[PDB]
């Protein structure tokens, strides 16, 4: 807070954004953006049906 | 006070890349920045400045 | 042994059996492309941003 008054405010000194944490990664599926997921199984399962 | 010098002056600063994600475009340039390493010798050591 | 052959009914009776079993098996056995082969490995990951 100033001596004037005027509130100085986070906003006022950064850009607050909904960003990512690891931005070190490009994955495009044919071209456009995407994420994917890896099953990995279990012991004893049945690969068929899971 | 000895301590908390060493402490400063004996760090891992980690300085971060010259250019990084999310980088701007036309960006050509990646390179490690290199701000401060763990002292290695004695003679390092004793050059600590207290004040 | 060749007791067997004086005893149809108890070679029937355990073919019957084995048939049985098998199905049993069929039904509830782990199925997957290859067992595990490689030997165990432990993965240790730290982060250090920057
Ligand atoms: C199920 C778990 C139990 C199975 C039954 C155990 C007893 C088997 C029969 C043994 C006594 C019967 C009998 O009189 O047989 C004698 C032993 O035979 C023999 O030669 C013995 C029988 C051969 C082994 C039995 C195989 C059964 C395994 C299947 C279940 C698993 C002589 O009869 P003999 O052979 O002289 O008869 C005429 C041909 N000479
Ligand atoms: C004279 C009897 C011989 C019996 C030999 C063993 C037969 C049963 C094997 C089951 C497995």
């Amino acid at each position: 807070v100033q001596q004037d008054g005027s509130q100085v405010l986070l906003r006022d000194v950064a850009r607050v954004e909904l960003g990512a944490e690891d931005y070190s990664t490009v994955a495009r599926y044919n071209g456009k953006p995407a994420a994917g997921i890896a099953i990995k199984l279990a012991a004893g399962a049945n690969a068929l049906d899971t | 006070d000895v301590i908390s010098q060493i402490k400063v002056q004996n760090n891992q600063i980690s300085g971060g890349q010259l250019g990084g994600m999310p980088q701007a475009a036309d960006q050509q340039l990646n390179a490690s920045i290199i701000v401060q390493t763990r002292l290695q010798t004695p003679e390092e050591f004793g050059k600590i400045l207290l004040k | 042994a060749n007791y067997f052959i004086d005893r149809p009914v108890f070679a029937w009776v355990l073919a019957i059996i084995m048939m049985l079993a098998g199905g049993l098996a069929i039904m509830n056995l782990p199925v997957a492309q290859y067992p595990q082969i490689a030997p165990p490995t432990i993965t240790v990951s730290a982060t250090y941003p920057g």
